[PDB]
RNA sequence: AGUGCAGAAGAGGAGAGUGGAAUUCCAUGUGUAGCGGUGAAAUGCGUAGAUAUAUGGAGGAACACCAGUGGCGAAGGCGGCUCUCUGGUCUGUAACUGACGCUGAGGCUCGAAAGCGUGGGGAGCAAACAGGAUUAGAUACCCUGGUAGUCCACGCCGUAAACGAUGAGUGCUAAGUGUUGGAGGGUUUCCGCCCUUCAGUGCUGCAGCAAACGCAUUAAGCACUCCGCCUGGGGAGUACGACCGCAAGGUUGAAACUCAAAGGAAUUGACGGGGGCCCGCACAAGCGGUGGAGCAUGUGGUUUAAUUCGAAGCAACGCG
RNA sequence: UUUUC
């Protein structure tokens, strides 16, 4: 906050797949503290992945979270009386966090009444680098370095 | 027309406006733009962002008449006069020399009443 | 202790020696101060009046922009 | 105290001529919907071509860097450059004059800015004045305009926070450290160190003073000479009288009557639309919300033949 | 760098 840095709230991996990234995928989707429904839909979504064109679903998760996950970012700052912006770095933690954030953003309104083939085909097509979320990352890289001009001298 | 292919542009930036005009090698006026000319008002002409978009809107008409390289005249000590140059670099010019000439007198005249605000 | 130019025993500044004169001007064309060049007080004044004579006859420019 | 002999520095003064940059106006080429302005706007200017932009032309004023706790002058003040006339200062020496000195009531001279007369000039700047804004009002601050004046010559007035708020002349009393111009001894290529010695110019400090503040070899210390001035705050630098000025005004200068104070410095607390640092779900990162709908309530309002009474920013409004 | 306490 003001004194300095802080702790990190360490997490524990899955009962089955043993992955903190999928654990973070669980604790992002969980609404109102109901972990049973989120666990059911995530394991059944991996089952749908394993049926049609999927062998190691942790690894197709890792491909999807390669190609949605950024490398740079903007930040709307101010220095002396006007609102500016700057191409900024990103920690590897916030990099995965923003990747999961954008995925679960577009995992909301695909149009399917299945609560998990939106998720399954989301990380499939993100591993296929299609859908809007990989293009969201590409637009983030696009809006980065166009603002390199009025932010390299600050 | 005619592929002029070179020339000198002009930058003039007050504390409440900034204005760009692009000439020939002497030069006659080709096309110009201002922060107010792009539909802005009053206070907001002091931003470096409006300088960017006005300079680029000048370059768009400037290179529709045959133009690759340009030199930069800068009058008007202000704020956005660097963003004008750097967005002038952005949309396809080849700025090769910059002369910032804002002339100092040698104490010939007087400034006005030194304000009380 | 900073070395003034008067190590040579030149008395009259000769009014036109551009080798003896360009040391004290800027690349743009102003006058370099006495603390910058490190000389005595009277030689500062002699060089000042010398190049003020030299600026009129075209032996040196006033303003170097163009 | 002087004068001769020998050197040195300097924006000290008058007269005459000349240079570059900048703002405005004019002429011409390009160029078209804006320019300028402010906390925010608006008056204003632009389609009869502005701003901008390039070339020349006009004219008046001030002199970038050099520039410094530098320098010069009795003070006011003096900084582009060149030439003509010209004042003062400091250093070595003491062959020359043999006390020729200091201070100076009346008198005479000089005197920043504003102001007055007559004739010129007028680029910027801007009292008066006009218009646009803010405010409850704004004859003001802010903005757009705009004259007398600011400049030159020849006269006039003689004033200021003209201040170091510290009169002039002279002798004496620990040091330390920078700078401006000099003059001697040696190391010496010393012209680039150091030691000694004259003056002005800063700063820190001891005896000594002082109400503390502070001053302190450039005394507010120790002493002599000479000159001016003061005696509670108001009434007032006013009235009357006299002299000067074209005029504004200046110099000399009371009393009637009022109050028990008005004052200098130094502490404590408070305060400031003064400042420098630190903290806080105060910001920033995030999660879920309120303001949309409908419903339960507590207020404000309007209404009754009765709307029992309290609670008003944080610290009243599912409060008593 | 808007008035008011």
């Amino acid at each position: 906050p003001r004194k300095g840095p802080v702790a990190k709230r360490d997490v524990l991996p899955d009962p089955i797949y043993n992955s903190k990234l999928v654990t973070r995928l669980i604790n992002r989707v969980m609404v109102d503290g109901k972990r049973g429904i989120a666990a059911n839909i995530i394991y059944n979504s991996f089952d749908i992945i394993k049926e049609s064109t999927g062998n190691d679903p942790l690894e197709v998760f890792e491909q999807a979270m390669k190609n949605v996950m950024p490398v740079l970012e903007v930040k709307a700052r101010r220095v002396g009386g006007s609102n500016y912006q700057v191409p900024v770095e990103v920690r590897p933690e916030r990099r995965t966090t923003l990747g999961l954030r954008w995925v679960v953003n577009y995992a909301r309104l695909r149009g399917e009444h299945t609560m998990e083939e939106r998720l399954a085909k989301e990380i499939m097509d993100a591993a296929n680098n299609t859908g809007a979320s990989v293009k969201k990352r590409e637009d983030t890289h696009k809006m980065a370095d166009a603002n390199r001009a009025f932010a390299h001298y600050r | 027309k005619k592929n002029i292919e070179s020339g000198v542009a002009h930058i003039h930036s007050t504390f409440n406006n900034t204005i760009v005009m692009i000439t020939d090698t002497h030069g006659n006026a080709l096309a110009w733009s201002s922060a107010g000319s792009l539909g802005f008002k009053g206070s907001k002409k002091s931003t470096p962002f409006a300088a960017q978009m006005a300079a680029e809107a000048a370059t768009k008409v400037a290179m529709e008449h045959g133009l690759k390289t340009v030199d930069v005249t800068v009058k008007g000590p202000g704020s956005g006069r660097e963003a004008a140059i750097r967005s002038l670099q952005a949309t396809g010019l080849e700025v090769t020399a910059i002369r910032d000439v804002t002339p100092v007198p040698h104490n010939g005249c007087r400034p006005p009443k030194r304000r009380r605000v | 202790k900073v070395d003034y130019i008067a190590a040579n025993h030149i008395e009259y500044i000769d009014y036109k020696d551009t080798e003896l004169l360009k040391r004290f001007i800027s690349e743009r064309g102003k006058i370099l101060p006495r603390r910058v060049t490190g000389t005595g007080a009277k030689n500062q004044r002699k060089l000042t009046i010398a190049i003020k004579r030299a600026r009129i006859m075209g032996l040196l420019p006033f303003v170097s922009d163009e």
